[PDB]
């Protein structure tokens, strides 16, 4: 009937628990299109694919498909206002993003459940007629630098891009993906070549609608979404473009029995073993890729990672099937070396080989296939309503891949077991296939090899045929074992009724002298799942940097221990988190409900009867030794934010007092440090999910006895309860802390603006301020101004205090930045006076849209209780008390704010800055809106006497 | 562990 519409799928297999309605099309034109109707959601969303990425790049114009990416956003023929898109978002409670991998193009974005269609249009409207404007193509190329500037001194980009240099140079996967100022500027103006049209050019040539796929969620009836898509979406010309394909493997014979040194940027020692393998992606039913991954990638006992751990040579292991584009995969095992194995990888490489021979003489295992169908069978019924943004991000992706019906389950559900794919895959994995990669500082100055795009230092080898030999020879391993029956596979899933005397927000149903006790049976998700989250208070957890760096490697000792044990529940989505805070400790076991009280045991009885293995102690010792230095490495933004972070609260450690203070603990003293921590605590728990007032109360309990008996535990006095407070700034002043980043070439910057402890009425002022500047000062910053890729405004909240604050990472000097964010500070002042009264209240309901959205799966909701209870504030009704007084906030309100807090002269200014200057950057002192003049800010020389001389601020009253 | 299967981001 409809001509449109070229066919309609027949019901689209989904969770049992899913309430949500769908439907799948494919349009006339080919989009593939799956439609979501969910009438609870707050936030509409909707998100498309393009079948194509970097490897479809012009060889003479790397990244022209990301520069693409970033230049739909800016202005279409219907829409052509540059940031008409964002605008219309953000003043709707939306938010949008878009990602580029090898073979496709992901844009996606959310907005109030109430104008999907006005975000769909303008969002339709990027494959219809994008301008790609010579001047934003001018500006947005310097966000493409910076993002891949950015790049440059990581790590983890360094190896990916590595890989892609180490292959065949004629193959796609070869190509430089990210983009820069080079290859998208300076070389195409050098070759003469106009990008517009090349950008024209390429759009016209594969945005073909044969290649795209569309997700729509909103709140609209499954029909009225159907209109809405053929509406907007028909005219999207079909050019049939043939989708890539790259059946030939990147690595070929002359790049097997290879063997790569790699000098590293942070202080770590990797090694990466890889087999080119065919791809498995059509094999979905069988994935005979997981079913090896999850053997060799194993931590149980009998475990590879077990026996490599027990020789002292590795501490971590990942394995299992890496993805490349259509035609061609890998199969990666990934290890981190200890300074003993960085000197046997050829024996670690060798136990690898035992390990994969064992399989092979046990043969496909129809009961392990089982067990991993079981799990994702289990996972997907009782799956989490996901995030609207995400899901039709991640379901417009894989509608590529999978019929309509299956678009949900192809990535769960499992059907044939397929002894001969595991057999073929098994095959692949053999040392005349093997690729081997070292990572280590020990390379340093060893390298003949320069990797262009990052300046990678790298050395090559062929590995000895010798060696190969020796590997090929793999006898059988006495050490590994499969593992056995996954024992904490849930098998009660039973929801308990809602008890009479239940209430909607978490109960303090214990506050005795050891525990305060927050109870909450679920109301609105109902999954045999449950959230445990205890907060464990002692002075000796941070008294004193060596007791900081003693509760860190308890902790990491304790998981170390425990991690054969629990790594069975983990697999069974019974999962355990457990670290040192700067108050004590936090432990938080989430997932089934059903085995749960097992595992919480076992890692309390742990805690308390905790024995070291000095081996294993002076191995993460070291391990974090390295991760205290390798934090000179970090990003210069985050750097800005740890200094703060520093600066502003009343006690805290740096890296540098842990790193000299780490020395000094030995094992006696770890030894005696861990009963002196226990010996006096406080707890404060929530426990919220499937499960009873009782279960709670006794599950709180069994966590108090166990501690009791094998710590002999007493309870802290109250005013041992003490937080920090927040440094309270004086008024008018401006302080600049600076520092340099040794390892980035770029800069960084947080400003923040001190204004007042929290209240009802602050938070909302703040709030509202922030959401007003939210999108001019991304679009004032980045979009116009290009001062970096990373530009963030918006609260900061720490101890009860708050503030604005804005982050950037530049090129330009820190100083500068200061400038051009104060300037922009004016024009907003001026942007409030000129704002319509309703665009004001636009905002408003904007902001109120955001603070009332609804969690939608468990995790999420005791997040928020979380927070209030941390906190110490415990306004588990906050959202609805302070949307309430939002809404009655006037826009003559907002400027008395600004003017009293924020403006360059207000009285009561309270701001603080912190510089981190890039690598190289001496140490420094047009149509662009004016800066102001700044006042002499006072340097801090030293933080411990900037903070003597500052008083502090109180802390919050709770309820 | 088992890792199964970058990407460049539009936005920081
Ligand atoms: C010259 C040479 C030879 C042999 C291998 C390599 C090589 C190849 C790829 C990598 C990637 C790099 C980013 O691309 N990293 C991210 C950090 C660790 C995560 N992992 S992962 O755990 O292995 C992994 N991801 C998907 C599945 N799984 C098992 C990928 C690894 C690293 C090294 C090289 C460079």
């Amino acid at each position: 009937n409809n001509p449109a519409i070229k066919r309609i799928g027949n019901h689209i297999t989904k969770s049992p628990e899913d309430k949500r309605e769908y439907r799948g099309l494919e349009l006339a034109n080919g989009i593939k299109v799956l439609l979501i109707s969910d009438p609870t959601t707050d936030k509409s969303s909707a998100a498309l694919d393009v079948h194509i990425g970097s490897l479809s790049d012009p060889p003479n114009i790397a990244g022209l498909s990301h520069f693409l990416q970033h230049m739909l956003f800016l202005g279409t023929k219907k829409y052509p206002k540059e940031n008409e898109y964002s605008q219309f978002l953000s003043e709707h409670a939306g938010s949008s993003n878009a990602f580029t991998s090898g073979e496709h193009t992901n844009y996606y974005f959310d907005v109030s459940h109430e104008h999907l269609e006005g975000a769909l249009d303008r969002f339709a409207q990027f494959f219809l007629s994008p301008l790609f404007d010579e001047s934003a193509k001018d500006r947005e190329v310097n966000a493409v630098d910076s993002e891949h500037e950015k790049n440059v001194m990581n790590d983890a980009w360094r190896l990916f891009q590595l890989e892609k240099a180490t292959g065949n140079p004629k193959h796609p996967f070869s190509k430089f993906g990210t983009g820069n100022k080079y290859t998208l500027e300076t070389r195409p103006n050098q070759e003469g070549i106009d990008v517009r049209q090349e950008l024209l050019k390429f759009h016209s040539a594969y945005y073909s609608s044969n290649l795209m796929a569309v997700v729509v969620l909103g709140r609209e009836s499954l029909d009225d979404l159907t209109n809405l898509v053929v509406k907007l979406f028909s005219e999207v010309e079909n050019k049939n473009v043939p989708l890539p394909e790259f059946p030939e493997h990147p690595f070929q014979e002359e790049h097997l029995k290879q063997l790569y040194k790699i000098v590293p940027i942070k202080d770590i020692r990797n090694l990466y073993v890889t087999f080119p393998i065919p791809d498995l992606q059509k094999y979905y039913k069988s994935n005979p890729g997981h079913y090896l991954g999850h053997l060799i990638g194993h931590e149980g006992p009998g475990s590879l990672l077990s026996e490599l751990k027990s020789k002292g040579w590795v501490n971590t292991l990942v394995g299992g099937q890496k993805e490349g584009a259509r035609g061609f995969m890998f199969f990666i095992i990934n290890v981190d070396l200890t300074e003993e194995g960085l000197l046997h990888v050829e024996d670690i490489i060798l136990h690898m080989f035992q390990y994969i021979q064992k399989l092979r003489a046990e043969g496909p295992q129809e009961w392990v296939f089982q067990e991993l169908k079981d799990l994702n069978a289990v996972a997907f019924r009782f799956k989490d309503k996901e995030r609207p943004r995400g899901y039709t991000s991640k379901i417009a992706g894989i509608l590529h891949y999978y019929p309509l019906e299956e678009v949900l389950t192809a990535e769960y559900l499992l059907e044939e077991f397929r002894p001969d794919l595991i057999e073929m895959v098994l095959d692949k994995l053999r040392p005349e296939n093997v690729r081997v990669a070292i990572v280590s500082k020990s390379f340093e100055g060893k390298t003949d090899r320069t990797e262009e795009w990052y300046g990678t230092q790298y050395k090559q080898e062929a590995i000895p045929d010798e060696v190969i030999k020796k590997w090929q020879n793999a006898d059988l391993n006495g050490k590994f074992k499969l593992p056995t029956k996954n024992e904490f596979i849930p098998t009660n899933f039973e929801i308990l009724p809602l008890e009479k005397e239940a209430t909607p927000y978490p109960a303090l149903i214990k506050d005795t002298a050891m525990s305060k006790l927050w109870f909450k049976q679920d109301d609105k998700f109902f999954l045999p799942k449950a959230n445990l989250n205890f907060e464990f208070f002692s002075p000796f957890a941070y008294v004193d940097p060596l007791h900081s760096n003693m509760a860190y490697l308890y902790l990491e000792l304790l998981k170390d221990s425990l991690n054969e044990y629990a790594y069975a529940a983990e697999l069974a989505g019974l999962s355990y988190d457990l670290q040192n805070t700067i108050y004590g400790m936090y432990l938080s076991v989430k997932g089934y409900n059903d085995k749960q009280p097992i595992l919480l045991k076992k890692i309390i009885e742990k805690m308390a009867t905790f024995e070291i293995d000095e081996k294993r102690f002076e191995i993460i010792k070291e391990a974090y030794m390295r991760s205290l230095n390798n934090f000179r490495a970090e990003q210069p933004h985050q750097h800005a934010m740890y200094y703060l972070r520093l600066l502003m609260t009343e006690v805290a450690w740096t890296k540098d007092e842990l790193k000299e203070a780490l020395d000094d603990v030995t094992l006696p003293r770890l030894k005696a440090f861990i009963p002196q921590l226990l010996s006096r605590l406080h707890i404060e728990a929530l426990l919220h999910g499937n499960i009873t007032k009782q279960a709670a109360l006794g599950i709180m309990q069994m966590v108090e006895d166990t501690l009791i008996e094998h710590a002999h535990t007493k309870p802290l006095l109250p005013s041992q309860l003490v937080r920090y407070r927040e440094v309270q700034l004086p008024d008018r002043g401006w302080f600049v802390y600076q520092q340099r980043n040794e390892v980035h070439n770029n800069s960084g910057i947080e400003i923040y603006y001190q204004t007042d402890m929290q209240s009802t009425s602050e938070n909302m002022f703040l709030e509202l301020f922030a959401q007003i500047i939210s999108e001019p000062a991304f679009n004032t910053l980045r979009t116009k101004e290009q001062l970096g890729y990373i530009v963030f405004s918006g609260p900061r909240r720490a101890n009860g205090i708050q503030g604005l604050r804005f982050i950037i990472q530049s090129e330009k000097p820190p100083h500068y930045l200061e400038s051009r964010v104060e300037a922009f500070l004016i024009t907003m002042e001026k942007s409030i006076e000129d704002m319509t009264e309703e665009a004001f209240q636009k905002h408003i309901q904007a902001l109120a849209i955001r603070r009332l959205d609804k969690p939608k799966k468990l995790s999420a909701e005791s997040a928020k209780y979380w927070g209030e209870i941390i906190s110490q504030q415990y306004n588990f009704d906050r959202d609805n008390t302070e949307v309430a007084y939002l809404k009655t906030l006037t826009k003559e309100d907002i400027i008395k704010f600004y003017k009293e807090m924020l403006a360059v002269d207000a009285p009561r200014r309270h701001k603080v800055s912190v510089h981190v200057l890039a690598r190289e950057m001496d140490s420094n002192p047009i149509n662009l809106s004016q800066a102001p003049a700044l006042p002499q800010p006072e340097v801090i020389q030293n933080m411990t006497e900037f903070k003597r001389g500052l008083p502090l601020f109180p802390l919050v009253k709770p309820h | 562990h088992s890792q199964g299967t970058f990407v460049q981001w539009l936005m920081n």
